[PDB]
RNA sequence: AGCAGGCGCGCAAAUUACCCAAUCCUAAUUCAGGGAGGUAGUGACAAUAAAUAACGAUACAGGGCCCAUUCGGGUCUUGUAAUUGGAAUGAGUACAAUGUAAAUACCUUAACGAGGAACAAUUGGAGGGCAAGUCUGGUGCCAGC
């Protein structure tokens, strides 16, 4: 079998490429669930912060950003799933996507637009999470919907990959067995480098506040062009910190930085360098 | 298990034509059906020149020979005369697949062709007997050869009629 | 209000030759060409096809003197 | 055996060769120039059908495949042993008759 | 071999890169190369528009990417094209669509062009119906 | 709990699990016995399942050659009786021609007694003559003609001796073991090696002079009338042939 | 309309009981319907309906007839005290579910080999 | 130091399922237990069985069919038409029963379930032909790609 063993340390051989993720300070890797209207996500969501840090949350707005494991932590994001306009930058800058389908529906066609937007953009780690199994008792009908979905996903998508089944919502959160093997998935998650993401300074907002003068906007009368804080939260490539940086902020056009300043970090570096935890902001 | 075997060459022109000729002949699938029933008569006359090639009055040829034949006659492709052995080497593959249920029914009548014959007994209809054969490739045993008629729980024996022809009784008589 | 998907993008084909529905089912292929190839023959031989069927109503399709369709002997 | 033991080599291509040929579906304007990786070389590879040509654009980690003419033609150029059967994780024989997608 | 020695080029140039960086705070952490990667920051824009703030909403993202000194100057692109294969209706020239093109989207009118046989770049009145083609197009 | 290599002449279903019983220690060997559970599971069809012959066995309706011996794993090897109260069913496991172990339904009176070969005589303790079985009941006070190889009639209410067949030149005799399982008749030749492999050798109603070891050979008693009752026209193994050529 | 025929039927008073085949043979009909085959069953022979046991059933080829074990005990509380749980929750006579099945009992037994203590917990 | 799930590079394949019901095994011991073992899910590695259609009726058409290095040979008993008709079905779907530790599957089976039977079979391979179109060569109107 040596012609097996030299066929498939050909596996191995890539295009080479560069990372600039650094081993001291990761950032949270961006996930995106995004999908169909209606079915899924904000219970999902749900599911997930209460089986990672024991605490619901009702109500939920903007990106969380919550901690799995020693090391590193991860940020949510539902996605509304009515326009192409958070669809695609949410597409171009996420590195997971858990992905809703709804078997007893088929699949979507949103989920479908951003398959093909993720393809052409540089593909994240995609993991398809088939959720609303109310189908029916016959077993043959749900192994059937499961087979033609996970067939079809696979090839969607990479063929191999996960699709992760949930059943019926108990009492607003899903079955935890479930989540806890979603958990365990998405704690042992293993990205893989891209070039845009490789080489763009890019960052997502999660505080927004508007840092301009009360009495002169109460003296100009709802005209002036304010000065705008983003409180945010940088990946990818290091964001040069002197001002005079041309930055796009997605969906009103670009600006340059006026200043900006590093804050304390909310999120847990390991105790032994504190000495020597959901933080969940625009909520 | 690997029943079938793929032939000394299988692109050839008068293999080609054996095949079409016993295809739309018997009314068969694939030449998987043709490989089958082949290998099987390979195997058995393989058998049977070992038989022959040993000389006679061993008890081995003789009650081996006696065997053979026994099935051979309770398969029904040799003939009640030709009890003898080297008839078996004279076998040949188109009496050996002509008692399939498919041809052997069509035979018997009741079928009016040979892919009629296969679709309504892959339908469900011809039973040997007691029991209902669903399958075209049976070589049905001598002694139930006359045991070939419609199953009495199907609406060409003398069952209910079936779905076609009472849904249309219902939306023509309505 | 809810949208779907369509028949090509859940089959995921396209871009094929239009196919046969005789090429379909391999018994109805392995039957359509086995009636033609029976009647090819019908120009290459003569069959038997059962005789005189009606009354001799003569040999009907033509006789020719300078033929001899018989083996010779060397 | 035509490049250690393996049946097949991941490549980077080096630049689309000959894309200045005139004659539309022709050898010199289907070839690329690959970088096999396992021992670090240049070959030219022999991608089918110029209209599924420009899928592959520049270091799209190509997969090769052995060529093997089954005869003589008109006027291709002999050289190339190599074709493309693999492009960036789908086959380009999918791509154009365009079931999946070319990921980037 | 080639691979594990292009790897290892590239995990030495970044060693040693991480190995002068480890120095001196305000020079090789925010004024050399400024804020590396997870780093709770805050921005500030002057001349942002009124009704981003007016009518913001929680529910959607606001990502932020900074921009290359290549990839702020305006003008023609010549891209290749190609109808998506499930779009039920093929793209004529100078109809205007939006563009995912880097940071920026934008609908911009594009014309569709092929070389007949790359000698002329001549304007098709039509796209291709299932390959590419080339396009140019004002743009960032 | 190593299995699926059974002794073959127990003959289980393959298609039964993976495992086979182990017999436990006791009275005889390990592939020359036969327990309980391959008796009334698969060899008779008393019981279907193990735990149901457990039931059977717990509740005191088996009894081996005079006490319960309550135990599902019990090796109730070669020549011992099955006294089935219940039934009325005194069930003697001897061999057949062909390797098995044939069942017979005895009459009490004969089921009340039995015997086996000796494997030594020996003297025990405080000059006290005792001798063993081939089922270890090592027994006390024969007669002291008692020689090696000979056979012993236990009396089964208590372990006393009621007779014994002295074997020699010629009384009936048994076979067990080997590939001559299954015959009888002591006539031809005695021949005595120097370390084994030697036979009294055999006539039947066909005469067949054969041998084996003589560890694999016992006695019963006196030509033509036997102590043991013996299965299926008391095994000869003419020829299958042979039978189909007569009937 | 339907019929049952017994066969090779064994007496087993070692369990007190008649152990045998069933063929029951319906014309038209699915199958023959398990508490009303055991009814007909033991009223003809005599049993209680409660003493009465079938299993093994199964539906030859092409509709029909279908072959199948037959147990009848004698003394119903014998065949309390000799059939298995699951055929006795089978038939409604005696019932057994317990919640902790596998995994939630096995967690509840290693934890509880690491306790060592009683109710004396005091914190 | 085994099961399940992972890691083993950035590009890859089973579930962190059920259960002592079977076979056995251990314990004071029928009764507790056993990731020994069995059951189910996933599973184009392999193997076997075979559904995607079957039978008729009608209409015109013949400058038409088919075969053999060529001229020859043989044939409406040859093709195109929803002109068109009713019959039979299981893929499914599903009351129910069956199987089973419980449940799935199969085996049964009432009521549904077919015309483009669209309830949509693929993978290859050999040829063409078409423009107010494109390109290269030259001994016009051509040859090639
Ligand atoms: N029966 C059943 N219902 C579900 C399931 N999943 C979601 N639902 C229902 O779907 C409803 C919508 O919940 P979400 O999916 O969280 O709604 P959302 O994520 O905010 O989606 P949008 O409102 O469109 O933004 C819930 O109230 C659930 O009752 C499921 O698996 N089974
Ligand atoms: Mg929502």
């Amino acid at each position: 079998t040596m012609q097996r063993s030299s066929d498939v340390n050909e596996r191995k051989l890539h295009v080479p490429m560069v990372d600039r993720t650094p081993e001291d300070d990761p950032p949270p890797f961006i996930v995106a669930v995004v999908g169909p209207p209606g079915t899924g996500k904000t219970t999902l969501i749900r599911s997930l912060v209460r089986r990672m840090t024991k605490s619901t949350l009702n109500d939920i707005q903007g990106p969380i950003t919550v901690v799995s494991g020693k090391h590193r932590r991860l940020t949510f994001l539902e996605c509304p799933a009515d326009d192409l306009n958070a669809m695609i930058d949410i597409a171009k800058i996420a590195d997971l996507v858990l992905l809703l389908i709804d078997g007893n529906f088929g699949f979507e066609m949103e989920t479908m637009e951003f398959l093909n937007i993720a393809q052409h953009h540089g593909m994240p780690r995609v993991l398809g999470v088939a959720t609303h199994l109310d189908l029916f008792k016959s077993q043959s009908t749900l192994r059937a919907s499961k087979k033609r979905l996970k067939h079809r996903f696979w090839t969607e998508v990479y063929q191999g990959a996960k699709l992760f089944y949930l059943s019926g919502v108990i009492n607003g959160r899903y079955p935890d067995r479930e989540i806890l093997n979603l958990s365990r998935f998405i704690s042992v998650m293993k990205f893989r480098p891209l070039k845009w993401r490789n080489e763009h300074p890019y960052m997502l907002a999660d505080r927004f506040t508007d840092l301009t003068h009360p009495e002169l906007i109460e003296t100009q009368g709802l005209q002036i062009d304010r000065k705008v804080a983003i409180y945010g939260y940088l990946h990818g490539t290091p964001l040069p910190s002197a001002p005079g940086t041309r930055v796009h902020i997605a969906g009103v056009g670009d600006f340059s930085v006026a200043q900006i300043e590093k804050l304390p970090d909310p999120c847990p570096t390991p105790f032994y360098q504190q000495k020597l935890l959901i933080y969940a902001p625009m909520s | 298990s690997k029943t079938y075997s793929t032939p000394k060459r299988p692109y050839e022109s008068s293999r080609l034509d054996a095949e079409l000729k016993l295809a739309g002949e018997f009314g068969l699938k694939n030449k998987k059906e043709i490989y089958r029933i082949s290998f099987q008569l390979s195997k058995i006359r393989r058998a049977a020149r070992d038989l022959l090639t040993r000389d006679e009055k061993d008890p081995k040829r003789l009650f081996e020979g006696n065997a053979l034949i026994r099935r051979l006659v309770r398969v029904g492709v040799l003939s009640e005369d030709k009890k003898k052995l080297d008839y078996v080497l004279a076998l040949k593959v188109e009496d050996f697949l002509e008692r399939r249920l498919q041809t052997q029914v069509y035979k018997l009548g009741l079928a009016k062709s040979v892919h009629h014959a296969r679709v309504l007994i892959t339908q469900r209809h011809i039973a040997v007997g007691k029991q209902i054969v669903n399958i075209p490739s049976f070589m049905v045993r001598l002694d139930s050869e006359k045991h070939i008629d419609f199953a009495p729980t199907s609406p060409f024996g003398g069952a209910r009629p079936g779905r076609v022809a009472r849904r249309n009784a219902a939306r023509k008589a309505e | 209000g809810k949208r779907a998907i369509n028949y090509q993008i859940l089959k995921n084909k396209g871009l094929t030759p239009k196919r046969n529905k005789d090429n379909r089912n391999s018994r109805v292929k392995k039957r359509k060409k086995y009636q033609k190839a029976q009647k090819k023959l019908k120009s290459v031989r003569a069959v038997y096809s059962g005789g005189q069927s009606g009354v001799y109503e003569g040999e009907k399709t033509g006789i020719k003197k300078g033929l001899t369709r018989s083996v010779k002997f060397k | 055996s035509p490049f250690g033991g393996s049946s097949h080599a991941k490549g980077i291509v080096l630049e689309k060769l000959g894309i200045e040929s005139k004659q539309p579906n022709s050898a010199i304007r289907k070839c690329v120039r690959v970088q096999l990786i396992k021992n670090g070389k240049k070959v030219t590879a022999f991608v089918p059908n110029d209209g599924c040509l420009n899928f592959v654009d520049e270091n799209d980690e190509v997969l090769l495949a052995g060529f093997g003419r089954k005869g003589k033609a008109k006027g291709d150029i002999p050289g190339v042993r190599f074709k493309v059967v693999k492009v960036s994780g789908v086959s380009l024989l999918a791509l154009w008759k365009e079931k999946k997608e070319k990921p980037r | 071999t080639w691979y594990e020695l292009q790897k290892a080029k590239i995990s030495k140039q970044l060693e040693i890169n991480n190995i002068e960086y480890q120095e001196m705070t305000p020079e090789q952490r925010q004024r050399i190369e400024g804020f590396k990667a997870g780093s709770y920051v805050r921005i500030v824009f002057e001349k942002v528009p009124m009704e981003f703030v007016k009518n913001f909403n929680p529910k959607f993202p606001i990502v932020m990417g900074g921009l290359l000194p290549t990839e702020i100057k305006f003008g023609i692109v010549k891209a290749r094209l190609r109808r998506h294969r499930w779009h039920k209706k093929i793209l004529k020239t100078n109809d205007p669509l939006v563009l995912s093109l880097g940071w920026r989207r934008f609908q911009t009118l594009p014309i569709y062009t092929t070389t007949d046989s790359r000698t002329r770049t001549r304007m098709l009145k039509y796209t291709p119906e299932h390959t590419y083609c080339n396009a140019a197009f004002y743009g960032p | 709990l190593k299995r699926l290599a059974a002794p073959h002449h127990w003959l289980l279903d393959k298609l039964s699990g993976c495992y086979a019983p182990r017999p436990s220690a006791g009275p005889h060997k390990l592939r020359e016995s036969l327990p309980l559970i391959v008796f009334l599971r698969n060899r008779l069809k008393y019981a279907l399942n193990g735990r149901e012959v457990k039931a059977i066995l717990m509740q005191r309706h088996v009894k081996v050659d005079g006490k319960v011996r309550t135990d599902t794993t019990y090796p109730a090897g070669f020549m011992d009786v099955i006294t089935l109260d219940a039934t009325n069913e005194n069930f003697r496991l001897v061999y057949d021609v062909k390797g098995r172990f044939a069942v017979h339904r005895i009459t009490d009176e004969e089921a009340s007694y039995k015997l086996g070969k000796v494997k030594k005589v020996q003297l025990g303790k405080k000059g006290v003559p005792y001798v063993v079985t081939h089922d270890g009941r090592t027994i006390r006070y024969p007669d002291p003609n008692i020689k090696v190889n000979d056979t012993v009639k236990i009396d089964l209410a208590s372990g006393k001796i009621t007779d014994f067949i002295k074997f020699d030149a010629g009384k009936l005799v048994y076979v067990t073991g080997g590939r001559n399982l299954g015959r009888i008749g002591t006539i031809v030749h005695k021949e005595r090696h120097d370390g084994g492999f030697d036979l009294v050798h055999i006539k039947d109603s066909l005469d067949n002079t054969f041998v084996t070891r003589l560890n694999n050979v016992f006695v019963i008693g006196e030509q033509g009338k036997p102590y043991i009752s013996l299965p299926k026209g008391k095994g000869i193994k003419l020829s299958i042939a042979e039978e189909r050529d007569r009937r | 309309a339907v019929t049952i025929r017994t066969r090779k039927v064994i007496s087993n008073p070692l369990l007190a009981r008649k152990q045998f085949v069933v063929d029951v043979l319906h014309p038209n009909r699915a199958n023959v319907s398990k508490d009303e085959l055991r009814e007909k069953l033991a009223e003809v022979y005599k049993a209680e309906k409660d003493a009465v046991s079938v299993f093994g059933f199964r539906t030859q080829f092409g509709g029909g007839k279908s072959v199948g074990f037959g147990l009848v005990y004698n003394s119903v509380a014998e065949a309390k005290k000799f059939e298995p749980t699951y055929r006795l929750v089978r038939y409604g006579l005696a019932e057994k579910v317990e919640k902790a099945s596998r995994q939630q009992r096995k967690q509840k037994k290693n934890r509880d080999k690491k306790i060592f203590g009683t109710g004396k917990r005091l914190a």
